[PDB]
């Protein structure tokens, strides 16, 4: 496990990760406050 | 891109319909295929400005996302 | 460069205070798009001059009564300016020529870029010979009580603001100037 | 790969479809095998496909060939 | 984690005069208090935060140098820690504290989500 | 008001199109049977359409001639949960992204294998220096002052 | 396969069809000629500018005629609301009878007339067909006098020399009072002698003008200095245009606004516009120095502009020879500010229409608006192309340097790469955001939830509204109130005229403007940003780069550098010009777009309409293109045919070009080379056609050839589609 862990560092697993838990926090986000228009405050 | 469009219009105009109960065949367009397919201007107007109409005013119903995916496209 | 120019004393420890290091920028990148030290220490001098002088102008008509004779009765800042824009058009119109007068003859334009032959504020004025002979130390001194003068000035000229826009932002203000 | 998707597509079939509606009215129930979750507005998308069920309507014919294969449960 | 502990029993217990302050359940008093008292416990913490470490508050900038051993912020004015022989007892101490503390926060904290009333 | 808009809880327009669609909503209901997930699903729309709407109305919301809530975004802080504080929101998240990017390529930037660390990340220093960003503003203006966020003539030109 | 490229030897020596192809296309280029001087150069540009002239006069002169002969001007003068203006007859041999019939009008079948000619004719005072043959007899006088002047000036005698081309003062001087301020007079002139009568039914001609006085007191209060005479008594509320019922007596005014019948602006209005403009540009004039020891010299005042702190570098020192020793920074200046005057026409006619009866016209103002645009865009990218080729060939760093500094415009070298950061920067920033808004209104509009749409209102152009007397948006700014002292200072002047036309509903002045007016700037802005990204780039990077550090060596256009270093596909300054063209087109059908779907709404009245639907991209598509769409496209079917059918077959047409230059575009040379070898050898190898042979061996079009086809196929179908769309669309939709 340490070459699987270096080829999980490599760039496009990475991005992808990263870009699938962004798009999941901001759906989560949109689920839980749906239709938020301006800034709640 | 010219072999599915004359599919599309030739089986909507001259295939696919409905046929009344004394044997009467109503097609989807109404055999316009016959004499508007034969100009590029038919093919503009008759098929796909009328055939685009269900696309456009797609917006609110559940067949959005093809409109969405249309404007997508041509982008 | 701080440590060598007035305006720094026991308040501050014993260093310049600049936590946003705004002295020291324009040496930084460009020929010149942010203004020298001398620039800022002018800017210095004359917003606290004016800020000295609009606290008189606000302490001593609004609420001592003072007025003079042809002049609106306004004890109001906020309204004074037309008031008098309106009443007496020739004293504003002779002030401003006043003011524009004084600034063109001691123009500040060359010290943002540093440099020039004048000094910080310096604007000769000095006719009731209060620094007529002084250690260089004493005129230091003074020097440094008109900068924290006119900060103390700024600081109650913009409190005057934010209580007018914002009510109970300077909680003893209404308390220490009883009348508006 | 090939055999992943089509395990999908049974799949979806089987859970995610009104594939036994379908087969009690082939010719009045639109063929769907995919729901979309109600998220930013898009549950719109789930259409009135019949059969009490609300969904993205299928033209894969999938319903027709697992018919004409005798499948006649999910 | 041991001040909020602390902070949820005497909450509970004790309490301050005022409308705002009238909550025994600290969740809902996150709530009731509004967020000008929390807006300011926040300002609050990150200037400690701030004066505390010097400036250099980030995992790149802090250590560094060097010269700093974790968690010593040099805090001991009653003077408890003068005698090595109980200095290493009392950071084992405090680590195992803070340690039991921080489930103890997550428990208080989620006791008060699922049943609503109190910790008691 | 601003722009001649006028708020949308007083905007009759506004109640019309929340009337309209929870019209559509209800006949769209009609169709189904008893307490089925497609039913329940539709309820849920219409009280989220319900929910959204009375949201919009209470929210300091400009609507035009057409009941749709308007953006004000002049500068104005009356309107400043419409653009102002969003934009506050953005430039600090890019803010952090930008500034985490660029330590990220200076620090790999002084190792043997610069090009290396492009397309294999260091996860490790990835995460230091991710968590780092919060600074972002005061990082800046502690960088910029000291000369080493900005290169002076090191950086290559074209030949006129 | 010899002499016909006269001027270039090196192509006349080509054995291939190239020699043809680039003969046309450097015709023009007379700086790269063989056997070349700068004397010549600047003769042959004063002949052919002489002949430029004259077909212009020619073009008008046939207008005229063709409308004093086939039109309808005057059965349309005695009713300019309900006949349409006819512009030529027709005469077509492959019509059918169907096609007489349907293009029939009265007598023949005939054209309608798009370009407003009626209506700017019978604004200037012509009332008859003999009216206009006199102007058609004159211009082709005039356009004879022009080709006898090129003629003359190409005579040993008669040919001026280098210094009278580059006299800049003396030009100046000429130009400014001369040409701008003696033409106003001039035009003041007829403006009240013909013009103003003719609007209140008296006949000035070119027999009673010399006894009828314009003004009742004749010349007496200009002499005296009683210049209120001529504002007394001005044109009534109720006056009729062409007639003298309801008329006045006054000549220059202020009276702002639009006529109450005409909707237009008043001749007495235009006429004193004119009479102060030349007086200002007679004035402005004298500036610069001439034999009588008085004015300026301009080298003096370029080198004595260097701002004293230094910001600049040494200033503009060395810009006078740069300009004058090169003939491409004169033509680029010329050509931006020719562009941006046409796009001032195109915005300025629309909102204030001069020309009577011709608010009234959907038609014509769509087709000026549109060409007047596409013209604007087109010399603009005309001005940056010129800007590179001076770049290119006519620049020299040394004249622009002294002693190490650079001047003005030596310094846009050296952050070139800042502005062209800077530029992408605001392009990437524009783009990114205004189609993001555009596809979230698709997105939640779409999904039946069109609340949620992001609608910005346009407050910072609402103000400017506000700001000119707009009382629609409630901020009772400067003119909106009746306080402020720009109001009082011109409440006995023109704000009573300006007030009721700003503030009327049926007007163009200062259209109520919405969110989707908002995002659709937007996106205009980022068209001009993105186009000046391209032009600016091509033309700093003109000189030289990384990729190509001696593009300078290589000329204006090239086809490349080769497929070393990388690649160098579309390195050449040329190449910017090429693709800065796609752009501007799409910026220009942006702009189009915009302006003819708020007319339509605002024309048949659904103007929520376009409030609605234009803040989304399937708005466009839905409520302009498809549904305006449907009057053209039948203008015939397997039915019949209307006078709509030549506009479905150039749109048709247009389609096809703009496919044929895609063709052009796409498949690049080298696999057009081996067919036509094929080809040849098919030939060469084939009976009964061995006895014909080529003389000019054929070979597949250039590189650069093929990027200047594909381009015009491109442009030219794009234009004539959009021309048809517009025309059409507006003739089906509103009668
Ligand atoms: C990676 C980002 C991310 C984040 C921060 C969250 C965060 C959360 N998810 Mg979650 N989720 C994610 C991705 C994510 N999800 C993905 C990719 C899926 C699969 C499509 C799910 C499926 C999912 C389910 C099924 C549930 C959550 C639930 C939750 C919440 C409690 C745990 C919490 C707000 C739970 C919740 O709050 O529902 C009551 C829950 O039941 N999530
Ligand atoms: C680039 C321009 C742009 C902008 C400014 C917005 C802005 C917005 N969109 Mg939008 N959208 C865009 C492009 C854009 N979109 C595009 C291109 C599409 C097509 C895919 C969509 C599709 C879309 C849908 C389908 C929906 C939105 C919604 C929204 C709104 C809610 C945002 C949200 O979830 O906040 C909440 C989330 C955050 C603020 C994330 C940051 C939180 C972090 C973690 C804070 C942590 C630090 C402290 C918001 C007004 C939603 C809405 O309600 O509209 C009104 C909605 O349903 N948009
Ligand atoms: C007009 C506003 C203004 C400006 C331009 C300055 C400028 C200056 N001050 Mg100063 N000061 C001010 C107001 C201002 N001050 C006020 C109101 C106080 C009282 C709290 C002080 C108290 C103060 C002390 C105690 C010292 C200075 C010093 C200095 C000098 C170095 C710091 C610097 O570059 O700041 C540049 C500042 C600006 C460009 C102003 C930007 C302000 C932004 C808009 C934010 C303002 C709202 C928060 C410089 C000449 C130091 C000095 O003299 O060094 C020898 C020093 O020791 N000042
Ligand atoms: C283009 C603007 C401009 C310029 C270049 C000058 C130039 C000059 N002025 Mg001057 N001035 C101006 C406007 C200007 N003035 C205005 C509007 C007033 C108020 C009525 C004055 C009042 C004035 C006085 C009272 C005196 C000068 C003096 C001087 C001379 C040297 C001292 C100096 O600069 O300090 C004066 C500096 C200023 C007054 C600052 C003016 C800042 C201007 C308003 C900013 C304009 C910049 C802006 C970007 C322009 C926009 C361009 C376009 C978009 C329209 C110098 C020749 C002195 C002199 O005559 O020396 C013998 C002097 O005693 N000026
Ligand atoms: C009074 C004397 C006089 C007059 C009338 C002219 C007239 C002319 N000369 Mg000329 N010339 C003169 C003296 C004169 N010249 C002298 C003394 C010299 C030697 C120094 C020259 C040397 C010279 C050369 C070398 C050339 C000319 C050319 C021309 C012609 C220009 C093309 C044309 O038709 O423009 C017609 C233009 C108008 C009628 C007016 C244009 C209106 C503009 C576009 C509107 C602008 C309004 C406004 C500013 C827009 C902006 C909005 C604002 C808010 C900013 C024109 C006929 C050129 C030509 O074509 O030769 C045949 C040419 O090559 N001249
Ligand atoms: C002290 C000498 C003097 C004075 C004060 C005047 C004053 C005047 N002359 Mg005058 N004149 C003079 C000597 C003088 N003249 C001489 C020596 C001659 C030649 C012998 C003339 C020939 C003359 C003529 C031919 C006319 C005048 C006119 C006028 C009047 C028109 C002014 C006007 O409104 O501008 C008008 C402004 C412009 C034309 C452009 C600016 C004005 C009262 C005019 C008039 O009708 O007076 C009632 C007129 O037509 N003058
Ligand atoms: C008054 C304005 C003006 C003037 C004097 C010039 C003058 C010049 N330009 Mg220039 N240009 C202008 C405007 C102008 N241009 C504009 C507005 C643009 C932007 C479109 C350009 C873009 C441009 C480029 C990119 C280049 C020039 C070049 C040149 C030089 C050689 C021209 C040549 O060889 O022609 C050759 C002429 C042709 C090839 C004829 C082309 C005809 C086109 C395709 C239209 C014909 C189709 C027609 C519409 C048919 C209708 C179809 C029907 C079915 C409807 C010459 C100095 C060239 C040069 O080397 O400069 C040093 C060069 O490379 N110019
Ligand atoms: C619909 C077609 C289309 C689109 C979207 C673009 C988009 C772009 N072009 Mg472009 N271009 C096109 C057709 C198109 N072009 C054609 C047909 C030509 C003729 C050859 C050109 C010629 C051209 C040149 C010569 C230049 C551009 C430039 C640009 C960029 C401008 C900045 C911008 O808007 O950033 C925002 C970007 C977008 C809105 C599109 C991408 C965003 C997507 C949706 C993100 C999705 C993420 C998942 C942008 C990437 C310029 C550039 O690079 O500027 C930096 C530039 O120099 N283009
Ligand atoms: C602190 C915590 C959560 C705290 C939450 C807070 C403050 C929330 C505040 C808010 O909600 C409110 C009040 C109102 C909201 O609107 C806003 C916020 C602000 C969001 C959870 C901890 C949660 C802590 C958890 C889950 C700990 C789990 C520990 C485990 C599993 C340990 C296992 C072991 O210890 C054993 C068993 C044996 C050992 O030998 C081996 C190991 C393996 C180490
Ligand atoms: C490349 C190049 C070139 C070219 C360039 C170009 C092409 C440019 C363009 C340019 C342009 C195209 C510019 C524009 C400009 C504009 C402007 C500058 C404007 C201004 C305006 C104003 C200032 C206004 C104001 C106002 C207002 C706003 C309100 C009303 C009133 C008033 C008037 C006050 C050349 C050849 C030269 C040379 C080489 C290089
Ligand atoms: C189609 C095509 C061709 C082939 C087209 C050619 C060779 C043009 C064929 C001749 C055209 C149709 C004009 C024919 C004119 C008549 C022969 C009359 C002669 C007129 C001349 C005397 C001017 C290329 O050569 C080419 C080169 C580089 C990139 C893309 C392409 C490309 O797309």
């Amino acid at each position: 496990m340490k070459d699987f862990l270096k080829y999980l560092s490599t760039a496009p697993v990475l991005l992808t990760a990263w870009l699938t838990f962004t798009a999941g926090f901001v759906i989560e986000i949109n689920r839980f406050y749906p239709d938020a228009l301006t800034f709640p405050f | 891109s010219i072999v599915i469009f004359h599919f599309s219009w030739k089986m909507q105009s001259d295939v696919w319909g409905t046929v009344s109960p004394t044997g009467a065949v109503s097609h989807i367009t109404g055999g316009n295929f016959a004499q508007s397919s034969i100009t590029i201007n038919g093919w503009l107007r008759d098929f796909l400005w009328s055939q685009a109409a269900q696309v456009v005013q797609s917006y609110g119903s559940s067949l959005s996302a093809y409109g969405l995916i249309f404007l997508g496209a041509h982008f | 460069g701080l440590e060598n120019q007035v305006g720094f004393d026991i308040e501050t420890g014993g260093k310049p205070w600049d936590p946003f290091g705004f002295a020291g920028v324009s040496e930084r990148n460009g020929l010149g798009i942010l203004p020298h030290i001398k620039w800022l220490q002018e800017s210095e001098i004359k917003h606290g001059r004016t800020a000295m002088l609009a606290f008189l102008g606000v302490i001593v008509p609004g609420s001592l009564g003072i007025y003079v004779p042809t002049y609106p009765q306004e004890p109001d800042f906020t309204k004074a300016f037309s008031a008098a824009l309106q009443s007496n058009p020739l004293g504003m119109a002779q002030i401003a020529l006043a003011v524009a007068i004084i600034e063109g003859h001691y123009y500040a334009g060359d010290f943002w870029t540093g440099g020039g032959d004048r000094q910080v504020g310096a604007f000769g004025f000095d006719p009731l010979g209060f620094s007529k002979g002084k250690s260089e130390a004493a005129i230091k001194s003074m020097q440094l009580k008109e900068i924290k003068n006119g900060r103390l000035a700024m600081i109650a000229m913009a409190a005057f603001a934010s209580e007018k826009f914002i009510p109970g932002s300077v909680p003893l203000l209404h308390s220490a100037f009883p009348t508006l | 790969v090939i055999f992943l998707w089509l395990s999908g597509m049974h799949f979806h079939g089987a859970y995610f479809s009104n594939y036994s509606a379908w087969l009690t009215n082939p010719t009045s129930t639109k063929p769907s095998a995919q729901i979309v979750w109600p998220i930013v507005g898009q549950e719109v998308l789930n259409a009135d496909v019949g059969g009490n069920f609300q969904g993205i309507q299928i033209t894969s014919g999938f319903f027709q060939l697992w018919r004409a294969e005798g499948i006649t449960s999910e | 984690a041991m001040l909020a502990f602390l902070g949820f029993i005497v909450q509970e217990f004790i309490r301050l005069p005022g409308d705002l302050y009238s909550e025994p359940n600290g969740v809902k008093a996150f709530f009731q208090v509004g967020p000008q008292p929390l807006l300011q416990i926040f300002l609050f913490c990150g200037f400690l935060e701030f004066n505390m470490h010097k400036g250099k508050l980030t995992q790149v900038d802090m250590f560094e140098d060097g010269k700093r051993e974790p968690g010593n912020f040099g805090f001991d004015p009653l003077g408890f820690g003068k005698d090595p022989a109980k200095r290493e007892r009392y950071a084992l101490a405090e680590l195992k504290n803070g340690r039991l503390a921080m489930i103890a926060i997550g428990g208080l904290v989620h006791h008060a989500l699922v049943t609503g009333h109190a910790t008691f | 008001d601003i722009g001649g808009l006028n708020p949308c809880k007083d905007s009759e327009v506004f109640q019309k199109r929340l009337a309209k669609t929870v019209k559509k909503l209800e006949n769209r209901l009609k169709k189904y049977e008893e307490g089925t997930p497609p039913q329940i699903a539709i309820q849920q729309q219409i009280t989220q359409t319900k929910q959204r709407f009375t949201r919009y109305a209470d929210s300091n919301l400009l609507c035009g001639n057409d009941g749709l809530p308007h953006l004000i975004t002049d500068g104005r802080w009356s309107h400043g949960s419409e653009f102002l504080l969003p934009s506050i929101l953005f430039l600090y998240i890019s803010g952090w992204i930008g500034w985490v990017g660029r330590k990220y390529i200076r620090t790999v930037g002084q190792t043997s294998n610069p090009t290396e660390k492009e397309i294999i990340i260091d996860v490790p220093l990835a995460i230091s220096i991710m968590t780092s960003g919060f600074l972002w503003p005061f990082a800046a203006w502690q960088e910029f002052l000291s000369g080493d966020l900005i290169a002076s003539d090191e950086t290559i030109t074209t030949s006129p | 396969v010899y002499k016909f490229p006269k001027f270039s030897k090196a192509l006349a020596e080509d054995p291939s069809t190239r020699r043809i192809w680039y003969g046309i296309a450097t015709a023009h280029d007379f700086e790269s000629h063989d056997a070349m001087t700068e004397s010549k150069l600047y003769q042959k540009i004063f002949a052919s500018h002489f002949g430029h002239i004259a077909i212009i006069f020619l073009w008008t002169a046939g207008n005229l005629f063709h409308v004093a002969w086939q039109g309808n001007f005057e059965a349309w003068i005695l009713n300019p609301l309900k006949v349409r203006p006819i512009a030529h007859a027709i005469w077509d041999p492959h019509f059918g009878q169907a096609a007489y019939k349907a293009f029939l009008k009265t007598s023949s079948p005939a054209n309608l007339a798009l370009s407003g000619v009626y209506e700017w004719w019978y604004t200037i005072g012509m009332r008859t067909n003999n009216d206009l043959y006199q102007g058609s007899f004159f211009l082709i006088l005039l356009s004879s006098l022009l080709l006898f002047a090129g003629w003359l000036h190409l005579q040993p005698s008669f040919r001026p020399s280098l210094d009278w081309f580059k006299a800049n003062e003396y030009r100046l001087n000429h130009h400014l009072s001369g040409l701008f301020g003696v033409s106003s007079l001039a035009w003041t002139g007829h403006l009240v002698h013909v013009a103003i009568p003719e609007s209140r039914g008296i006949h000035v001609g070119w027999d009673n003008f010399l006894t009828v006085l314009p003004h009742p007191e004749g010349l007496t209060p200009f002499f005296s200095g009683n210049w209120k005479a001529y504002a007394q008594n001005p044109d009534t509320a109720s006056h009729i245009f062409g007639s003298g019922e309801g008329s006045g007596t006054a000549i220059l005014t202020f009276l702002g606004g639009f006529h109450p019948q005409t909707k237009s602006l008043w001749l007495t209005d235009m006429a004193h516009h004119h009479l102060a403009i030349a007086v200002l540009f007679i004035v402005a004039g004298h500036m610069y120095r001439t034999n009588w020891l008085i004015g300026h010299q301009m080298k003096l005042i370029l080198e004595a502009h260097r701002p004293p702190g230094g910001r600049l570098g040494i200033g503009h020192i060395g810009l006078y020879e740069t300009i004058t020793n090169s003939l491409h920074f004169q033509l680029g200046l010329a050509l931006a500010a020719l562009g941006v005057a046409t796009s001032l026409t195109a915005q300025h006619m629309y909102a204030l229409p001069p020309y009577a009866f011709l608010a009234s016209n959907f038609p014509t103002q769509a087709a000026l608006y549109t060409h007047h645009q596409y013209i604007a865009g087109f010399l603009m990218v005309g001005a940056f192309a010129h800007g590179a080729i001076f770049f290119v060939r006519d620049y020299d760093p040394a004249v622009n340097t002294r002693n190490g500094e650079k001047n003005v415009l030596a310094r846009m070298l050296e952050h070139k790469e800042a502005i062209i950061s800077h530029l992408s920067w605001v392009s990437l920033f524009l783009g990114f955001h205004t189609l993001g808004i555009y596809v979230h209104n698709d997105v939640v509009v779409a999904f039946g939830q069109p609340e949620k749409q992001i609608l910005v209102e346009p407050l910072f152009a609402e103000w400017i509204q506000a700001a000119s007397g707009k009382t629609l948006y409630n901020f009772d700014l400067l003119l909106a109130s009746s306080n402020s002292p720009a109001s009082v200072a011109s409440s006995q002047l023109w704000l009573p005229g300006w007030l009721s036309a700003i503030n009327d509903g049926k007007n163009s002045l200062f259209l109520p403007i919405g969110p989707g007016d908002f995002l659709v700037h937007h996106a205009i802005a980022l068209g001009l940003h993105t186009t000046t990204l391209i032009l600016v780039k091509g033309a700093l990077d003109a000189r030289g780069s990384k990729l190509m550090p001696d593009k300078k060596d290589f000329g204006y256009s090239f086809p490349c550098d080769g497929p070393g270093r990388g690649g160098t596909c579309d390195i050449s300054a040329w190449d910017a010009f090429y693709l800065a063209m796609f752009w501007m087109l799409n910026t220009i059908g942006w702009v189009t777009f915009y302006w003819h779907w708020k007319h339509l709404t605002l024309w048949q009245g659904n103007q929520v309409q376009f409030n609605e639907s234009s803040n989304y991209i399937m708005g466009w598509l839905r409520d302009y293109l498809w549904l305006n769409s449907s009057p053209l496209i039948n203008g015939y079917n397997p039915f019949g045919m209307n006078s709509l059918s030549v506009w479905a077959w150039m749109f048709l047409f247009g389609h096809l070009v703009w496919a044929t230059g895609f063709m052009f575009l796409i498949s690049w040379r080298g696999y057009w080379q081996e067919l036509i070898e094929t080809i040849v050898w098919a030939h060469e190898r084939t009976p009964l056609a061995n006895l014909v042979r080529w003389k000019d061996k054929p070979v597949a079009l250039s590189i650069v050839q093929a990027r200047l086809v594909g381009l015009a196929h491109f442009t030219i179908g794009y234009v004539l589609t959009y021309a048809a769309f517009v025309i059409a669309s507006t003739i089906g939709k509103l009668g």
